[PDB]
């Protein structure tokens, strides 16, 4: 019974290093895909100074 | 081209400052093991395994 | 997909309650099949009562084993064989009706008939089991729970505390004729405990293919 | 061309809609195949009636969940292996009549 | 190239943990050495077994 | 009749050491194969960043 | 006595090689486990750096 | 982006410095062979060996 309840809690509480590790890199990937969009952003406003000399 | 704000870059920040958030949150069941680190990861999940560990 | 994803959790969680049930009466088999030996060494008639009363002291520690298991089982705060764990449901799916139910029967030496559970009364002064057979204190000879035919029933000299239960095994220990039919009625439990087993190993069985399922 | 970029989503949507069909089948052979280990086992005669009601027990679990495969198993809110799903036609194109039909049949216990 | 979802790995996922669960059930076989350790690896199985041991 | 019933029981309830082990290892290699292809499967999404700069 | 005594205080006192060399082994993998995204997190600040300039 | 504090790395250091302390803890136990070197790990079993040993 303590088998049977050991492993009934890992399923509970363990996580899966498998299915997040996979996770993991998604939002990892996610914020560097931002992180190049921003960088990208600023540039934008500064094409303005060409136009108003 | 309205230049006293960038709504482009407003927007971007907060996607920027929401996957750091969900890469924080799953580092910490990768470095700690465990799916339920907090009672909000699962409140019943939390309720059932305090009771199983105990048992 | 939160739900098919969430369902096969319950699924998961349905699998765990189900080992735990059928691990238990993996030793309910075990106790039974060692209180089947109890029965072909009582029923040979080289024995004395002295040591048919003597194994009967086994008999009813192994059929107060069985009904330990049925009341102790217990899977998150439910008792799985106790016979109050009917009717559960594991949702199974992502909607309303894709559920599987389920029903583990008592499976206590009372049910399986290997043995009998008498409760103490309020004062203690007389055993009392289900059904009400009764079994008064101090009643002179030896100390102890008489019964209505003399028959001790539990050995003690004081008076047992409120709602004690004692387990008594099958009669094994009065003739070689009552150890002989203990016999077809040990094997018989050993039957319905088969039953109930994999009554639970094709729930598990199913489970596994449900998981498999909402997976993909 | 903003047709046949949407008529490529469409043709990708129902690809998704049979992959999901196809996966849920894939089950059925597995619950069939050990369905039919409980019927090479059963025909042998060292059984008892104890023992083929037996098995019989994970027979009616095996197909009570063939069935529930076929009513659970459900792309968007479509039921594609309850028999209900028939006559989809996918717009794979630009224009009228460049669609295909597809009928799936009932596929429960 | 989408990067919301990985289906590649998430497939990948439910392989890992289907030899896995195999690897699992093959080793409480050899560790106990019984073909039956539960009975959903054999009904009749374990009903024939119990009568045989107890005859 | 306990070696005849004896030797029965053990071919119902007993395994096969040969052809479990054997059948053991063939699921221990093909869950490192998984494990193998798992991690190429993360490395793929991360060469959208080369393009997204 | 002695040997009933013996057997008593070696199960209170003395340890389960084989329950415990599996915990050992599960403890020295989760240090890794920690280990490994310890250096990952670090990494990670890293990338304000290209945002900056 | 907050740089001057690393609550991820931060976490994972308080989860580094609590594996390594449990790993130190079992190879006690496997290097002397006892559940009980100090006595926080059992104080009744620290107490009732003595008297065993003693005896």
């Amino acid at each position: 019974s303590s088998e049977n309840l050991t492993s009934a809690e890992s399923r509970i509480r363990d996580v899966d290093m498998a299915s997040e590790m996979m996770e993991y890199t998604k939002n990892n990937i996610l914020t560097q895909a931002s992180q190049a969009m921003l960088a990208q952003a600023n540039q934008q406003p500064q094409q303005v100074l060409q136009l108003l000399k | 081209m309205r230049i006293n704000h960038n709504i482009a870059a407003l927007n971007t920040s907060r996607q920027l400052n929401a996957g750091s958030n969900a890469a924080s949150k799953n580092m910490e069941k990768l470095s700690s093991g465990l799916r339920i680190n907090r009672a909000g990861d699962d409140a019943a999940g939390l309720a059932i395994s305090e009771k199983m560990r105990s048992q | 997909i939160r739900g098919l994803d969430m369902a096969s959790k319950n699924a998961q969680d349905g699998i765990s309650l189900i080992q735990t049930s059928e691990g238990a009466l993996n030793e309910t088999h075990s106790i039974l099949q060692r209180m089947s030996e109890l029965a072909t060494q009582a029923a040979n008639d080289t024995n004395t009562d002295s040591d048919r009363s003597e194994l009967q002291k086994e008999m009813d520690q192994l059929a107060s084993e069985v009904t330990r298991i049925s009341t102790d089982t217990e899977f998150n705060t439910k008792k799985l064989l106790d016979g109050t764990a009917q009717n559960l449901t594991f949702q199974i799916g992502a909607n309303e009706g894709q559920t599987m139910s389920l029903s583990i029967n008592k499976m206590d030496s009372e049910s399986l008939k290997v043995g009998t559970t008498y409760t103490a009364n309020d004062d203690g002064s007389k055993l009392v089991t289900a059904d009400g057979k009764e079994a008064t204190l101090v009643t002179k000879g030896p100390n102890g729970y008489y019964d209505d035919a003399d028959k001790l029933v539990y050995q003690a000299d004081s008076a047992l505390a409120k709602d004690t239960k004692v387990t008594k095994g099958i009669d094994i220990s009065s003739s070689a004729k009552a150890a002989s039919s203990a016999l077809t009625t040990i094997k018989t439990a050993i039957d319905t405990v088969s039953s109930e087993r994999a009554k639970l190993g094709a729930v598990q069985n199913r489970l596994e293919h449900t998981i498999n399922n909402l997976g993909t």
